[PDB]
């Protein structure tokens, strides 16, 4: 799908990761996911909350599994999630920012999911 | 058969207080993570959840009939 | 080998029963399987004696219902193959049959 | 797969299956001109001959409805799988079929008519 | 929620139920009934019986 | 809850496979034997089908203390997208009846 741009890459995660049921949305679930070895990826987003989690997420990535990505504008990743599953990512019924997501083995390991992460890891 | 007569109490379900969330992990320097109280030791517990710092009582909330230390 | 094979019939209708017994006694005696006749067993009474009135009121009345089952069995002694072949076919009505390996 | 119940109880359980079905069907095939059934167990197979006047509406396009009905019975009475086999039948001379004549009058009336 | 919802029903008139809708009151067991006397009558025509006496 | 998110799937997936569901009217069923295997300790089948029925997508008969839910075309489309299944799969049935 993607061309290994940062923005279209995190979209490719969420599609097959949904089927894999790897999404640990919210800071508490993200923490428990990454304190476990189930996680393989961490993504953060612009501050809408306290200045504590921005520090802590780097601290957890340090000790356990380094993998972090930072992409601003919480509303992007907030839009990409549904309220259950696919059927409207527009949706004025509810849309709200995730502010952080953690994914387990970055979802299914298949096509371009593998390449997007391997592209980042060797340069970081 | 006939209609209910007045009480002088009734209250249904408690509102399960609206506490501030995750301060359970303490950061003073990086990459160090300063954990407080021990994370739960059971096989069926994942040990990614915290145990209660509830002193004079020490209890896993994931458990719901078992594993209550108190000292 | 030649085994004493018992063809039990059981029914609730005396016409439907008896003619299907006759068919199996002809077809057996035709082939000289040394067939032994029907052994008619006592007909049994299911009785139900219950109220005729729901929500009892008025003169007290009842109602006798009855079902009559019938049993009878023909004993053959012949190879089990040709029996189990011919038995299960040539039955028009809703009448049950139970084949037994041996009894004697 | 055994043993097997008393001969007295054998007939009662058959009657319960004969009766329950006959009221199950009447609540679905009412508009299709239902007229009864006739059950027959056959060697290693069940036959349930679903008598109704117009087999058209019973069948449906690609046999959907007959497929629904067979799958129902296969789960409900706990039949051994694939033993159940349905068949349909059209009756000729429909005015001696009181059950269907009464239930046709019903929809004529409930349709809104004098 | 709750830690109870039930209490021993193992015998008596409450641990068997009749097939009208789970109706009772009208205690019934006979020859494998589990079948309600009001509806038994309506199944006089249906199979199990035909009246002859 | 109302019921877990595991036990939803196990009903909605099972319905998709047979094309039909059936159950009994009880509230003391301990684990619901007679398929959905040993993971429904309560209503759950009846309670989830009723909500589904409110929004169409299924028909329901009831006769002698037994439900009978008949899946329909509209619900097949819904369930197909809801469970992220191929654009043409029906494993319930698909053949001509002779």
């Amino acid at each position: 799908g993607g061309v290994m741009d940062v923005n279209t890459a995190l979209q490719e995660v969420l599609k097959t990761a949904l089927i894999h049921d790897g999404l640990a949305r919210g800071i508490r679930e993200a923490a428990k996911a990454l304190d476990k070895r189930q996680a393989h990826l961490c993504v953060l987003a612009s501050n809408c909350d306290e200045p504590m989690y921005v520090k802590l997420v780097e601290a957890l990535c340090a000790e356990h599994q380094i993998n972090l990505i930072k992409v601003d504008d919480n509303k992007k990743l907030g839009e990409w999630v549904g309220l259950c599953k696919i059927d409207r990512e527009g949706k004025p019924r509810k849309v709200v920012g995730c502010s952080c997501v953690v994914v387990k083995d970055y979802g299914k390991e298949s096509q371009a999911k593998d390449v997007i992460e391997e592209y980042f890891k060797c340069k970081k | 058969k006939k209609s209910y007569t007045t009480p002088k109490k009734n209250k249904h379900k408690r509102k399960k207080v609206k506490l501030a969330v995750l301060k359970y992990y303490k950061v003073d320097e990086n990459g160090k993570i300063s954990r407080l109280r021990r994370e739960c030791p059971s096989d069926e517990c994942g040990a990614g959840v915290f145990m209660a710092s509830h002193f004079d009582r020490h209890y896993c909330g994931k458990c719901c009939l078992t594993y209550c230390f108190n000292k | 080998a030649i085994h004493r094979i018992r063809i039990t019939l059981t029914s609730r209708n005396v016409k439907s029963l008896e003619k299907v017994c006759a068919d199996l006694i002809r077809g057996a005696k035709e082939k000289n399987l040394k067939v032994k006749g029907p052994v008619r067993m006592p007909t049994k009474t299911l009785r139900i004696t219950t109220r005729k009135t729901p929500c009892g009121e008025g003169s007290k009345t009842w109602d006798r219902f009855q079902m009559r089952i019938h049993k009878r069995l023909i004993d053959l002694h012949s190879p089990s193959e040709i029996v189990k072949q011919i038995t299960s076919i040539s039955i028009e009505p809703g009448v049950e049959v139970e084949v037994t390996i041996a009894d004697a | 797969m055994a043993v097997q119940i008393s001969k007295k109880r054998k007939f009662v359980a058959d009657g319960i299956f004969k009766a329950e079905l006959n009221e199950f069907l009447t609540r679905e095939l009412a508009e299709d001109g239902y007229s009864g059934v006739e059950v027959r167990v056959t060697p290693t197979r069940t036959e349930i001959i679903i008598l109704a006047t117009r087999t058209q509406n019973v069948l449906g396009e690609k046999g959907r409805r007959i497929r629904e009905l067979t799958a129902v019975v296969q789960k409900r009475f706990g039949f051994p799988e694939g033993s159940v086999e349905l068949y349909a039948e059209k009756v000729a001379t429909r005015g001696l079929c009181a059950i269907a004549q009464a239930e046709s009058l019903r929809y004529k009336l409930l349709g809104g008519l004098a | 929620q709750q830690l109870y919802w039930s209490h021993p029903r193992k015998f008596g008139q409450g641990s068997r139920s009749c097939r009208v809708c789970s109706n009772r009151h009208g205690l019934i067991r006979k020859y494998g009934l589990n079948m309600c006397r009001q509806c038994f009558r309506q199944y006089a025509k249906d199979i199990g019986f035909i009246k002859l006496d | 809850m109302l019921m877990p998110k595991k036990n939803r799937i196990a009903i909605y997936e099972l319905l998709f496979k047979e094309g039909v569901m059936v159950a009994k009217k009880d509230v003391h069923m301990p684990k619901h034997p007679e398929l959905a295997d040993k993971n429904v300790p309560n209503l759950h089948v009846m309670k989830a089908m009723q909500s589904l029925k409110s929004r169409g997508y299924v028909k329901e008969q009831f006769a002698w203390r037994h439900f009978y839910w008949y899946l329909t075309n509209e619900g097949i489309q819904y369930l197909r997208d809801y469970l992220h299944l191929p654009p043409e799969i029906v494993p319930a049935t698909l053949r001509r009846s002779r």
